[PDB]
């Protein structure tokens, strides 16, 4: 969800 | 209070739109920060106008205000970076990586490192997570759908996304009322008052 | 008296300026083309923001509309070109030469050729017509003086350079009157009511 | 005096 | 006399070619200036290796030595320039125009101006003199035909375009004779004789 | 006694050096692979001519021939990369990283990544291993001392570092002997015999 | 003779 | 002061 990744 | 005046900005927005001053409308949305125009935002993202996209956003939120808005900027700048890689402009890609994406490194080093290493691949589609990115056009559209949701969920945008609905030319209607109030104060009114300006109050005699 | 709309734009301009929406003001000046703001123009010319300068001008005149507006654009693009040569960015200089200055060739073919040939000089001040130039700050200032005269004489700006003079917040003043006109018609009134909104007319009950 | 409306390197 | 040492260079050229040291052959050609190799020149021109072309030529003639050699360099640098325009690298095109072509402006002011103005064309083939150019492959070939003629007429190449004709491995043959002359001054050798090195003269005992 | 060809190359090297054909000397060293010229190598490294350094080296070894030569190339391409960063030509720095440094990732994955990440620093001296670095002049000198040792230890260079020592112009001396051997087979001489050419054997007739 | 030794486009 | 084939910074 709010996670920062590719 | 100013919540009334805040409404005045909205009246002006409608007026501007009716006179078809398009750029002025979006500058006012941005600088007042009262109304975020999705349709416009989408249009600019699809066009890849990143400078304007970030400029319009900067009227509403900064990068570190909350996790929603932080992910929003990150997604935008990531796509920016990938497109640079895709046209094999490595000069710009590294420029983006240092100016735009570095701020996110502090919070997660490892992702920044992994993003950095994409510079050295034949095609970033060699990375398994990005293996599915097949177009500039398609990626933008996919990412756009993601952005809409992030924005709608963002607490700072949550009451800014729906334009109030008014009859046509609400401001012109109000202006007209101000002229009636002016003339009703006239001693010796002619039933047909000819109004010379909006700049100073009308009178008769 | 003549256009309700034109007068109303002026009121909005004043409102926007008071609320310090700087960018919105000048987009509206530009898009409406009702008022050309010299102070703004000078500021932007001194800053060398050429893209915006040309954009602002574009609300008023096109490049070939008349000999005045033609010299204005020529001077600006010439200056753009020289600054590029001066910083030894020959990639940009040629780009300017092709994109911006080629249009003037139609008139003085030879002049275009002469301007083109400046590329091959060590320093364009070797050309005796340009021998008095330098540095950038000074050239801009000298040129600005010339631009002002050209603008002031140009038929398309000539009636557009003076802002009407109004009491502060004339727009807010009129808005107030529309509320007075609304409330004076409701029966039977309270002495001092609360305003529900500007979006739909107030009444009492 | 009349402005210079010409187009040249000056 | 150099009428000798010059011949020795040719023998060395043959040796080098036989040992297939290609790059060394052409550096020796260039630095000695004794032999101009057309086949090699054409090959580099076709490849558009312009830096090597000018470097190789520079072993033979400078730009202003005579009208032939001046047209040779002019034609080469012109093509260099056109290719830069054609790949739309205008930064490089101006660099060529200033570094390489400016030398010609002094005696043709007008031509230099005309060449400069090609920068502003959408396509330089809009120029009526250049209206015939396509494509990089073909332009080079046309220009090369011209270059050959220019070189062949150039007085500075006049004794340099034809390789002498020699038996195979002449230098090796000569060296072998030196060993024979060394040994025929010797003392009581058997017909062995054991030759240790070329570095110092042979002797039989010790 | 072993190789005529090989020995002859050295004589030619000496001749070339005496005639001051500098570039030809080093192409021949390179293409023959018989002699690695330390002095030349150091000179080119100090000057930072990297394309040429690698080109010269390639006459003696490929990048992956052994751990010594692999360290040599690695060091050189590393320094190339650092200098690109240091002049802030990040476009070139990335180009070096992809073309030149990627080959070393196979054996070392993490190190390649660590080197990659230097791109994102204000200054690569922020890395504690590199905190010691510059100037450019000094870094080159430091790295060179190391390279010298790597070359001296490398099995492919180890027997190629010492030039034979000869009387000046040994080749010219030998050439003369061949003329003397040619003439001694003459029946019989001109009073002072006259030699027209090296290209075909001399003989004596009135 | 025929080679034109003159410089132009 | 002996073999360093160390591939690193
Ligand atoms: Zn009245
Ligand atoms: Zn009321
Ligand atoms: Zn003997
Ligand atoms: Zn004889």
């Amino acid at each position: 969800e709010l996670d920062l990744a590719l | 209070m100013s919540s009334l005046s805040r409404e005045l900005v909205f009246l002006i927005l409608q007026f501007l739109d009716e006179e078809k001053f398009k750029e002025t409308v979006h500058k006012l949305e941005q600088e007042s920060g009262f109304f975020f125009n999705m349709k416009y935002f989408e249009e600019k993202v699809h066009a890849g106008e990143w400078d304007e996209v970030e400029k319009y956003l900067s009227g509403f939120t900064k990068v570190d205000d909350n996790r929603y808005s932080m992910k929003i900027f990150f997604e935008i700048r990531k796509q920016k970076y990938l497109e640079a890689l895709d046209r094999h402009d490595r000069a710009k890609a590294v420029d983006i990586l240092v100016k735009d994406l570095k701020v996110f490194s502090t919070f997660n080093e490892e992702l920044y490192k992994e993003i950095t290493q994409l510079l050295t691949l034949e095609n970033f589609r060699e990375n398994e997570q990005l293996s599915k990115y097949g177009d500039t056009k398609s990626a933008r559209s996919i990412m756009l759908i993601e952005l809409k949701k992030l924005i709608e969920a963002n607490p700072l945008f949550r009451e800014k996304l729906v334009f109030p609905t008014l009859k046509a030319s609400r401001l012109r209607t109000l202006i007209n009322q101000s002229l009636n109030w002016q003339h009703q104060l006239c001693k010796n009114p002619r039933p047909n008052p000819d109004i010379k300006t909006l700049f100073t109050d009308h009178t008769c005699t």
